[PDB]
Order: C-alpha cells, then structure tokens, then sequence
C-alpha cells in the first residue's frame, strides 16, 4: 500500500516537505500532471528532487492538442520519440499514466467527448502506438498506468471497453471523487464504495495491479475524517488487490486538502500511521 | 538522435580479439605478409557472410539452433556454432585472468616489469631503465618467469599459478554476478582514449618506422603459403562474430525491418579501423625493442599467446606517471572482455532453453547459468597450469581458428544451393526494402565458397606440425588439436545421421528431400 | 650512473648562431625524452625546447619558437639545441635534462653542468 | 534517547569484557580481529537478526517455535542444553568478580606488592632476582586466589572463599529473579571502561601492546582453529543459540523494527568488543617490558586475562581503591544482569511444556530448584583445579556449538520451510522485506562459511593447552561429549518423533513431521494467508 | 628507595632558554608520571608540568603553557623541561616531583634537591 499525493503546486523541494511533515510520513509516490506542450527539459528539474526524496515519480499525461486519430496516424511522433529517448537516459522507473479518465465528456482525448471523435475503437490504437514507441526506444524504466473516471461520463462510455490488453498496460487505476453537496449542479455524500464498488468490479477482471490515482472528500456534506478513516481500512480489506492509493490536495476549485479543517488532519494521519 | 546510435556500432567492433589476438596472428604469420590475405579474406568472405548472420536471424526471428527451420537437417550447424563458443568462453576468461593479474600488480608505486634487479630476472636481462649474446626485455622476462613458470613441455603441468587460480574465480564470479543483472559515451570513447595515448608513445620511440616497416610492407614471397591464408580466414571470422552463433541469437531479438546492411558495413568497417591500429601500436613498440635487444623485428619476441602482455607492459613503462596508464590500461581490457563473455554466455543459456522450451527450465535459467560458470571454471584449470599458454594456443589456434571458416560455409552452401539463393534474395528485400548487392550475390555464390574451399585443400596439403616460440609440439598434443577442431565440424554430419534415422521417406532420395526442404 | 655533459655555447653577437651539444652516459638515453632549460641571472629557470626518443616531435617555449631548432642522433647518444637569429635576451645559462620517472607516480630531474651563451 | 540506552546496555556484558579479550590473546591479537570481523559481520549478525525475526512474528518461546517445522524441534531443545551449561560456569566468573571486589575493601590493594607470602623470589612488583619474571598481580591470582594445581585430576581441597562467594552469586540472581534506572546502567560500564583505557594508553610499552593486537597475521589465516574461536566469539557475545533471543523477542510486539534492532545491538557490540581488547592489550603491552617477555608470550593463557590485567591498570590509578571498587562491582552488575535472563529464559522454556498450573504454580520452587543444582554442579569449578574445568566448557562445551546449532536452524527454515515463505513473513511485520545482503548470506554464505570451517577443525585438530599445559586422553573426550551432548538433541528428538508421527513410510513420515504444525502464526489481525 | 636528582639550572638573562633534568633511582620510573613545580622566595609553590609514564599526554600551568616543553626517556630514566623564551618572573627554585599512591586513598609526594632557575 505504497502512500502518495498532488501537493497543491509542483513538486520542487521546497513544495514536497511540506507535505511530508503534514502527513507525518515519507510519500511512497509523488504525482504531477503535464501536458503535450513540455519537454522532459522542464520536468527533470522536479523529477529529480523525487527520486532525490525517495519517492517515485507518477506522471499524468494530458494530450490537450493531440486527439486519439492524430497519434494514432503519428501527426505527434515528434515529441512522442524525443520523450522516449529523454525517461530511457534518465532511467528511474517513471509511471506514465497517459491518456487519462478516458470515459469523460470533459477532455478533448476522452471518448464520450460531445465532438465524439474518439471511439472505442481508435483510443486503443492510439495507447498502443505511444506504447509500441517507447518499447520500440528501448525504454524500459516506463511502467504505463491505465486509466478509468468511478462512473460512465458521456455518449459511449464503458469500463474496459476503451484497454488495450495487459499486454500494453502496466497497472489500471481510478479516478473518484466525493464532492459532497458544494456543486451546484446536484451532487450528494458518497461513500467510498458508492464512488468506487462498481470501478474496482469491472477491473476485477483484468489481472493487473489497481492504483487509486486521483481522490478525495469534501467538508461539506457529512462526515470527512470518518471518510478517510473508512476509506483506507476499505483499501486494505475488501480491496486487496490495490498496491498503492494517492491522494489529491489542492483549494483551487474544493477544499480537497487534508488539513482544511482540525479534526480531519488527524484522521488522515492514523489512517497511513 | 543518430550520433548515440554510431558510438553503439563502434563499441561492438572493438574487444580482447582484436587488442590481444590480431596483433599476434600477424606477427605469427609476419607482418606485412598477413596484412594482404586479412584485408581480401574480410572483404570478400568476412563481411557477406557476417551480413547473412545478420539477415538470418532478423528475418526469422529465431537463435542459433531454432533458426535452422530453413533446413531441419542441417541444424547440426548450428549446434557446431555452440562448440565453437564453448571452446572460446573457458580460454577467453584465462586471457581476461592475465588481464587482472597485471591490473592489480600495477597497484604499487612503481611497476615490477621495468627492472632488471628482481630475483627472477637473469643475466640476459637488458633493461630499459637500468652481458651476453642474447638479449632478453624486462618484461619478457617477468612475463615468462614471474606471472607464468612456463615448463618445457605440455606433460609438465608442475603446479597450478594460485594467483592466477585465484584470479579465475573472480573472472567467472564478475560476469556471472552481471548475468543475473544486465553509458554508451564511456564504453565507447575510453577504449580508444587509452589505445590512442599508447598509439602516440609507440610512434615517439626510436626504432618505431623499423617496426611499422615491418608491419604494412607486404612478403610476395610468403604469400603462395596456405597456412597465411587459412590464419586470415580465421581471424576475418573470429573478430566478426561469424560461426560462433551470437549473431542469429542478439540479431533474433532486433526489429523485423532494422537496416542490417547499413549495421554490417558499420560494424565491419570500424572494426578493421580498429584491427589495424591496435596492430600499428604494438609494431611500432616492437620496433624500439629490436635495436634495443640488437635483434631483427622478425625475431624480438615471437610469441604466440602473450605478445600483448609483453608488448603493451613494455610501452606502458615509458610513459610519465607510467602506474596510473597501466591501471587504466588493463581496465580498459578487463571491461572489453567481461562485455564479450556476458553476451558468449546469455547466447549460449538461451541456446541450450530454446530446445529444452520455456516450462521447468526458466526458474533454473540462473541455476543452468552457474552450472555453465562452475563447468567453466573447472576446465579452465588447466589454462591456469605451469603450461598454460601452450593449452591456451592449442584451443585457439586448431579448435577455434578455422572451425568457424567451414561452419560458416557450410551455412552458405546450405542456404544457397539447397534452400534457394532466388529465395533468400527475396527474403532479404521483405525486410530491407531492397535486394543484396552484386557484390555479395556474386560472394555469396561463388567467392566465398570457392575460396574457402582451395585454402582448405592446399592447408591439408601444406601441413607440417604447429610450433609456438621455435618450440614445435608432440604428437599426442596437436592430435587434441585435431579432434578439438574437427569435434564443432562433425556436428553437421553426425546430427544428419540422426535425422535421416528420424525422418519419413524410407529412401535413398526422396527421404533427404524431405529433411532438406523447409 | 647518469652524466649529461655540454659544449658549443660561448659569447656572441646579437644577429649570431650557436649550435649547444649534449652528449649522454650511463643508461640508454635511445628510449628517453630530451629537454633544455635556461635561466638568466639573478631570473627563474625557463624552459627552452623538447625532443621525442625517435625524434618525430618536438616542441618549443613562445620565447623560442621557429628561431632555434632542435634535433639529436641517438647512435651518438647527443641531443643538440641549433640556435639561430640570438637576440640580448638569450643570455643565460643553458641546462640540457632528461626526467626520468622510474616507472612511478614522481620523477628525478637529472641536469647537466650548464653551458652559458652571452649575447652582446 | 532513552530508547538508544537500552540497546546499548545489551551490547555490554561479561561476554565482551572477559571473554573477548582473552579469546583475542589465544588465537593471537591481531590474527583473531580479520577473522571475528568476517564471520560477525556475514554469519553473526543475519543469524542474530533471524533469531529475533524468527521468536517475533510466531510469538512464542524458544521451545514453541519450532512447530514451524515440528521434526527439528531438538534444535530448541540444544538451546537449553547450550544455556544450562554457561549457566553454571558464568556464575564462577561472578564469584571472581565478588573475590576481588570485597578483597579490595582494604586501605592498600593486596596484589600491588611482591612482600606477601605466597609471592615467589621471580615476582617484579610495580611499586618495589631471575631469569624469568612474573607480576605481582599474576602470583596472586595465581596462587593466592586459586591454589592452582597441576592437574584436573588434582581437585585437592575446595577454595572456601570462592565457595562463599558462589552462594552470594546465586542468591543474588535468585532474589532478584523473584522480584522483577537505564541511564546508571548503561552509562557507568561506559564511564569505568573509559577510565581504564585511558590509563592503558598513557602506559609505556602501551604502542607495543596495540600494535599485536590491531596488526595482522597473513601467516595465520590458514588455521581452522582461528575461525573456529572466531566463528564461536561472534555468536557467543550476540546471544545467538541460546535461546534467550527467541524467547524476549516472543514477548516483543509484532510490528516492532527488529532489523533497526538487530544493526544497533551488533554495532555497539562491536564497538565494545574492541574497546574492552583495547585497553587490555594495551595493559598487556606495559607487562611485557616490564617482565622483559616478547609480547606474544606475556600470558599464553585461558580465562585468567581479565583477573591478571585490569587489576594491574587497577594499581597504576591514584585512589586506586576507589576504582577497583567501581570496576569489579560493574562487573558484578553485568553478570547479574545476563544471569537473570538466561535463567528466566530458561525456568519459562521448561515449564511451558508441562500443564499450566501443573508445574506453573511451581515456577518458584524449580526456579529454587534450578539455583540449587547449578550451585552443587559449580563445585568442581570453585576447587583447586578451578580453571582447567572453566575452559573445558568455555571452549567445547558452550563454544562451537552455537554455531552448529544456529546453522541448522538456518538449513531448516531456508530449504525445508521455504526462504520465499519466510521473507514474505519478515515482510508482514517490517513493511520492508529482508535486504539483499541477509537474502544470500542465510541461503549461501553462512551455511557454507560454518560447513567449512567444521570440516578443516575436524581435520586440523589438535589437543588443546592453557598457558602451554596440554589437556589430558580424559579431559579432552568429556570436551567432545560436552560439545555434542547440545548438538545431539537434533538427531535424538527426531527418532523419537518419527516413532510418534503418522505415516508408515520411509520419505512421507518425514514429509508429514517436517511440513508445519497446524497451529502455526501470530494473533488476531496479523494474518495475509487466513 | 626513591631518589631523585636535578641538574642543568643557573642564571640566566630575560628572553634565555634553559633544560633542566631530573634522574630518578630506587623504584621502576618508566611507571610512573613525573611533575614539575616551582616556588618563588616567599611565595607559595606554583605548579609548572607533566608528563605521562609513555609520554603521549603532558599538561601545564596557563603561566607557562605556550613556552615551556617538558620531555622524558624512560631508557636513561630521567625526565626533562626545555624551559625556552624565559622572563624575570620564571626566577624560582625549580623542584622534581613524583606522586606515589602505594595502591591507596592517599598519596607520598616524593621530591627533588630543587634546581634553581634565575632570570634577569
Ligand atoms: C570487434 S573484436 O574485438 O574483434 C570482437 C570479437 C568478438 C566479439 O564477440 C562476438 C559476440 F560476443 F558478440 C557474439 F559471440 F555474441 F557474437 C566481439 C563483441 O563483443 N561483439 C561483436 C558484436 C556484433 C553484433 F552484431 C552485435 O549485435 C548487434 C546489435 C543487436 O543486433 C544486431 C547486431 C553485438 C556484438 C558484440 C568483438
Ligand atoms: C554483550 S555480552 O556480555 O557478551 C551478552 C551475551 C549474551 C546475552 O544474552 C543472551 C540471551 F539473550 F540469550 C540470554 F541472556 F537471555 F540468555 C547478553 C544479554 O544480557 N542480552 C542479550 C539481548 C539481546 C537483545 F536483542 C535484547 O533486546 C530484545 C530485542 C527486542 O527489543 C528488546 C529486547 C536483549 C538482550 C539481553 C549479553
Ligand atoms: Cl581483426
Ligand atoms: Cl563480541
Ligand atoms: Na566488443
Ligand atoms: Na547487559
């Protein structure tokens, strides 16, 4: 159950500590996000203060500009091959986790997309073309993280409908979320298994390890150190095929920090204690 | 993006074959007389068949024994291509063994083999910093008396060189170690970094042009000998990687449309760039050494095995702050061939498991590896005798210098008349885009097989008993020779005795045009 | 053991040529690396020239360049500094040297006895 | 803090202080520091960290462990057998430690001066003839604390003052073990040793003493013995093969860092080891001038190199008095301490096999019981012929057969029980799984490191001497029948249980009592194959 | 038994150097750690060195610390105070000094002829 988190800004030295003396604990993995736009030149800067920490680097990779048709046909193989030779000079073992929250209605390169450009059918050519890429490189230190949304976002979504085999994914994660009743669209107190039961049973099937890669409660609705401490002692009961569980701690849209209020810091820091 | 991928090639096209053994074959055989037959032997036998290795295994995507699909019957060849490499990896490992025992007797503050006051030394002894008729080097004699009490005879075996014993355990133990295991800019820039500093200091020394001399103008007199010939053959084969099975094993796992024809010319090229100025230095040192002993360069040393540790020793202690180069310098050798073993032994386990099938034998795939370092070892002993190096010659220059001329041959006329050149060409395109050169169909066909086949005849011909040193050999020792250099050659009709007992048919005819044909 | 003996300098004038010779003794100076060194009155030593053992290379001080030559015969175990277009500030005392490094990390200069060349 | 002291305490003892030293001069002093350091470092501290690993996790003694594989449960009883004999000759080190502490009660120390009258006309005196010399602290010891005789056989008359002493040494620990301060504890043996050293430093003849012991013997590699003594040292002063491990380690929470443990407690082990040799050497190296004797051959002694020597930097202190006090009464304090819990390892191992309250509710009588023997057993330690019977255990009895005993241990969890089943188990209390370095030592270097050296011991063997004086046909064989009677149990128990065990059957009786008993693992929570 | 004998004092001007020496016979010296000390005519006595039974460790008084450098050979059996850069303040009988316990509480202060020492 390796532990780790977003701390609310990049992850430089002097942003990573500050999250670590709050949890009272080492992060295990330390999560960033970065589009198709930068080069491994502006990341190396933060990786390294990672690996230098003792933690693994999760990359989340968002091709806002390139959708599942273009690096499918290699309109963006330029950037893919020169990624590919900069992680296999570096090394260490970096979780690429590409394409991400694949049955959304929210990101360009996601399937259930109004445009719906991307099909069922063109996503899996397009995580095998960045795959067949990188292998082809030799870069051997890039272990692929599958991704799904908790639930079916959109016109034509589905759980495993859009994997390309366990011959081409490393690990299939999770994205959830318990918003509570902040939005105001209609939204409602979600337990850890009425965010996650139905996600954790469709990657049953597959026989590979589970990261929960983004997740979080909000304050406003129920009960959130309650939540953390049954979220964590569900990971380790019912779910045991999870390896690691990282966390999102940002105030940029909903208060998904830990610390947001006294009396759930605590929870937080008995459920990885 | 493509610079990285030069440095690889020319990592590849250089090692302890070309360093230590083709500055000896050439002395051997005389310098400038070897020289003509090496360069005609590699163009026009060496590099065809070196690019068919290649395209072999690329194109069928399967090792040294899997790849003889082509012709279930002629897979003996490829179990003959094993032979060859186990013969090579238990006496490549004595040389790398010389190459630490050098490197940790440089660890002093001055370097042993520079003087002539040390007890072994004798009244010959000439010294360069410090008599008789006969002249004799330092380190001729430090080499000769001190690292190996070479006996008189292969019978006097005496007793085992406990440093070099030991120093057998840690040359198995450090590339057993990488097996379980397994930066281009250093492995690629550091050999000849080092070959260049020794390349400058043996050109500086007077005598150098009577040595250079010696090396590049050419012997027609010696040249009408079949022996020059078939130790040319050998080593146009022997520093390519031709007939020891690698080739089809490490090209099997390389994409279906690489460029090997761009790979072979590479390949290739570099490393007769790097033949002949590894050959460059030592005759250049050779040649400060003949007026330094008042003896001819035909005749200032004349060793088979060991020409290198009494050469390179020689040039390292004229260079200023001389202990630090020689540290660098056996290193560098020692790095050159654990990198060769570990892929002679990943080869040779993947060979032995792709027969035996992946069930079982993948959980001993490390347990079958020891066994292969501990069997390697204990025929390794031997080597490490009071008469190593008449062993270690033996192996090197019956077992393993013309064995991979024929193995190689009998792949080509295999391949060409019984398969199908029209066939193979075609398949070469499927993967390359275009077809073989004029210059290697025509090789392939007919120069290479024809040339092979005439050295051959007129070295059966021409034999007389091998020598090292003016010492010639007994009976019984060449004997091994024989049986060691035929024992890889019999694979071929031997497994097709088995085959043909095998197969359907019941025939004469049509029973070998069944276990013939793919 | 080692001797390095010197002649040929002298006093001349400023526009002149000088030819400094060295012969060697007690060790085989064939596989050795020739040096000369000078040093004024009162001034540092400078160096001045360098010679290969086959007598391929050699190098010059900025001082020197292109106006002296260097050369030697090692049948006659001699090194020999050619000076030509001498100037007033060649005025030292010329020292011929062969460092030798015994096959160690340090070295021994040897040093011959010092012939002077004055320049009017 | 407070945390640190405590296994800084356990890492100081009579093991290190005594025996070390002396076990250093034997092999000679620096031919005995290349070997101890490689066999503590590949072979000690993997046992030493498995022992608590191993009594951690199942959580139960040293004798209830070993249902991990049934059929080499004789190995737990050896244990017992290796703990009942150090018992019994570590209280007479004790009785010494007492001798010499109520004998410095005086206004002037006695073995300071040569006027007394067991003093012979040899005798040199520090503070005051022949051709050999000896020291005034070397005649008292030698003659008047211990009538020494000629012979084992020669018991004569038993020394009553020892024999006192032994009944002080026993009550002492037996009161105190019905009955149950870290900074005193941990701190004064630290401070005493320190005050020593540094007498033994500013001695003449000290360089000459430090450079044998630290300066080593290329030449003396090649002995089986030295590696055997080693082998034995390491493991002795660890407390690996007496079981107590297991057993305080059984009581020990599941999640505890046993590997943060197991590195510091051999560390400052280490670090004690060399001190405590230091300043005896050091001592060792002012007697050798000072009797004009090569310092090899100062005293080619047994366990007298403690006694002979600290009482010796003793007389060279100012108020010496005072310090020879504070020294002998620390070492009183260290024994005690080692003392209890190899006995309450020991009365809780023996009773656990018998019915609860059956023979728990006696767990104060046979405690009782257990002082009473080990006092008529040490006897024939406190007569005449004291220390020929003292060595007698200490380099047969309870020496090599620690290592033996730990080796089988380690062959029967690594390739009867399964290595893959028990780093996995490391792993489920630790969080981390066990390093690399501890992975090929248990299944490679060690089991073959104390194969050889048993081989070569059994090939070189030769008949063992104190001071010179080879040990007689007799006293030799009772060496050897001591030496296996412990490493017997594992053979023996395993004829009586493959009678016991079902089966009928040559190889599936033997596959039956191997694989676990059934009632195998930790409590409540602490299960990942249930 | 014991018996210690001094040597080497006088008189001497402000910025002199002198080395006095002590023999000492009766007891084995090379055991024991010798002292110095001083007492001015009238004043009390001031402590000045020692040095240990090897001679690894000495120690001094803060007046004398930065000036004065005792030394001993156990072979002659003697103990020595190269007393360099003196002043007038250093005018004092100089005695050698030994501190025997006798294995007890308390301890003999065995002494010197005392030396004088005269600076001006
Ligand atoms: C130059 S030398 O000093 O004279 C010498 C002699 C013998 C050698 O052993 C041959 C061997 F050990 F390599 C064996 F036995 F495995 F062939 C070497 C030696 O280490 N290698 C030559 C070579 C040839 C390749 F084509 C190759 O793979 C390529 C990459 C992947 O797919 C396509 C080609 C890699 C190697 C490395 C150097
Ligand atoms: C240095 S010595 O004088 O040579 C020596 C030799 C053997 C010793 O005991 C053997 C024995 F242990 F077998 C015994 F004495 F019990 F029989 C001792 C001795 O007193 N102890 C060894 C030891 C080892 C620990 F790791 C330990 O910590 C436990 C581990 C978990 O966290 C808290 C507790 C506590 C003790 C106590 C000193
Ligand atoms: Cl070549
Ligand atoms: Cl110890
Ligand atoms: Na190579
Ligand atoms: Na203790």
């Amino acid at each position: 159950l390796k532990i780790g988190a977003w701390v609310g800004t990049q992850p430089s030295e002097s942003a990573i500590k500050s999250f670590q003396e709050l949890q009272g604990r080492k992060l295990d993995i330390v999560h960033q996000f970065i589009n198709w736009s930068t080069d491994f030149s502006w990341v190396r800067p933060y990786a390294d203060a990672v690996y230098n920490n003792g933690s693994i680097l999760m990359i989340t990779w968002e091709p806002w500009e390139y959708n599942t048709v273009d690096i499918k046909n290699g309109k963006a193989d330029a950037y893919i091959t020169r990624m590919a030779q900069d992680m296999k000079a570096y090394g260490k073992e970096i979780w690429l986790r590409p394409l991400h929250a694949a049955n959304g209605d929210w990101y360009p390169w996601a399937i259930g997309y109004s445009s719906r450009v991307n099909t069922n059918e063109t996503y899996i050519a397009a995580f095998r073309h960045i795959v067949d890429i990188f292998r082809a490189n030799g870069a051997t230190n890039v272990k692929w993280v599958f991704n799904v949304n908790c639930d079916n976002v959109g016109n034509g979504t589905s759980y495993l409908g859009h994997y390309p085999g366990d011959n081409y994914v490393d690990y299939t994660s999770i994205d959830g979320y318990n918003w509570g009743t902040t939005q105001s669209w209609g939204s409602q107190w979600q337990s850890f298994d009425q965010v996650f039961s139905r996600a954790y049973q469709a990657l049953a099937s597959i026989n590979k390890p589970i990261i929960i890669a983004e997740f979080a409660s909000a304050e406003i609705g129920g009960n959130k150190a309650r939540w953390i401490t049954e979220a964590y002692n569900s990971i380790r009961t019912s779910y045991n095929k999870v390896i690691a569980a990282v966390w999102f701690h940002e105030n940029k849209e909903t208060d998904w920090r830990i610390n947001s209020s006294p009396e759930a810091l605590a929870a937080y820091r008995e459920a990885i204690g | 993006n493509q610079i990285e991928f030069v440095l690889t090639s020319v990592g590849y096209a250089v090692g302890l074959g070309n360093v230590w053994r083709f500055p000896y074959l050439c002395y051997r055989n005389g310098g400038g007389a070897f020289m003509f037959p090496y360069f005609i032997m590699l163009i026009f036998c060496g590099i065809p068949a070196f690019f068919m290795e290649l395209s072999f295994g690329q194109f069928a995507s399967q090792g040294c024994l899997g790849v003889w699909r082509i012709s279930p019957m002629f897979k003996g060849v490829g179990y003959g291509m094993m032979v060859v490499s186990t013969y090579i990896g238990i006496y490549y490992n004595v040389v790398i063994c010389i190459a630490f025992y050098y490197f940790f007797s440089s660890m002093t503050h001055v370097l042993p083999w520079a003087y002539c006051n040390n007890p072994w030394n004798t009244h010959d002894c000439a010294g360069v910093l410090d008599h008789s008729l006969q002249r004799t080097s330092p380190s001729e004699e430090y080499w000769r008396l001190y690292v190996l009490k070479l006996s008189d005879d292969i019978g006097n075996f005496g007793e085992v060189r406990l440093p070099l014993l030991g120093c057998l355990g840690v040359a198995w133990l450090v590339v057993f170690l990488c097996l379980i295991r397994g930066v281009v800019y250093f492995t690629a820039t550091f050999p000849y970094v080092v070959l260049t500093i020794l390349f400058v200091r043996g050109v500086t020394l007077e005598g150098a042009f009577d040595g250079i001399m010696y090396y590049l103008t050419p012997q027609w007199d010696k040249i009408l000998e079949a022996k020059v010939w078939g130790d040319a053959a050998s080593q146009a084969f022997y520093s390519l990687g031709c007939a020891w099975g690698g080739l089809i094993t490490m090209a099997s796992y390389n994409k279906f449309h690489n460029n090997c024809y761009r790979d072979s010319v590479i390949i290739s090229i570099t490393n007769c760039a790097t033949s002949v100025y590894a050959g460059f230095v030592i005759f250049s040192i050779l040649g400060f050494m003949a007026n330094h002993l008042g003896v001819d360069v035909s005749r200032v040393a004349d060793h088979g095995p060991g020409l290198a540790f009494v050469a390179y020793p020689e040039a390292l202690t004229l260079l200023p702050i001389s202990p630090l180069w020689s540290l660098l310098f056996f290193f560098m050798l020692i790095l050159l061939g654990l990198g060769t073993q570990f892929c002679l032994l990943e080869t040779l386990v993947t060979a032995i498991v792709d027969e035996v099938g992946n069930e079982w034998i993948l959980q001993k795939k490390t347990y079958v590896t020891l066994g292969v370092a501990v069997a390697g070892f204990l025929l390794g002993i031997p080597l490490t005798s009071q008469a190593g190096i008449y062993w270690l010659l033996l192996m090197d220059n019956y077992a393993a210098s013309f064995s991979l001329v024929v193995i190689s041959c009998i792949m080509c006329v295999a391949i060409m008349y019984i398969y199908g050149h029209r066939n193979y060409f075609q398949d070469i395109q499927m993967m390359l885009g275009f077809p073989p050169p004029l210059f290697f169909q025509i090789c392939w066909r007919f120069v290479s097989p024809a040339i092979i086949f005439f050295i051959l005849v007129f070295t059966v011909i021409q034999y007389q008993p091998i020598t090292y040193n003016h010492y010639q050999y007994p009976g019984w020792a060449v004997a091994i020779g024989f049986l060691m250099a035929l024992s890889s050659v019999l694979c071929i009709p031997l497994y097709a005795m088995f085959r043909l007992a095998r197969t359907d048919g019941d025939t004469l005819l049509q029973r070998l045009k069944n276990a013939t044909k793919p | 053991q080692v001797q390095l003996v010197e002649s040929g300098g002298g006093l001349v004038q400023a526009g002149g040529s000088l030819r400094l010779s060295c012969a060697a003794s007690g060790f085989p100076v064939y596989a050795y690396e020739m040096y000369w060194y000078r040093q004024a009155p009162g001034k540092e030593r400078e160096w001045v020239a360098a010679i290969s053992s086959s007598g391929t290379w050699a190098g010059y001080a900025d001082s020197v360049k292109g106006r002296f030559t260097i050369s030697r015969d090692n049948a006659k175990n001699t090194v020999y500094l050619q000076m030509n277009s001498l100037k007033p500030e060649d005025t030292a005392v010329y020292y011929c040297n062969v460092k030798d490094w015994g096959a160690s990390w340090a070295y021994y200069d040897y040093w011959g006895q010092g012939t002077q060349v004055t320049v009017s």
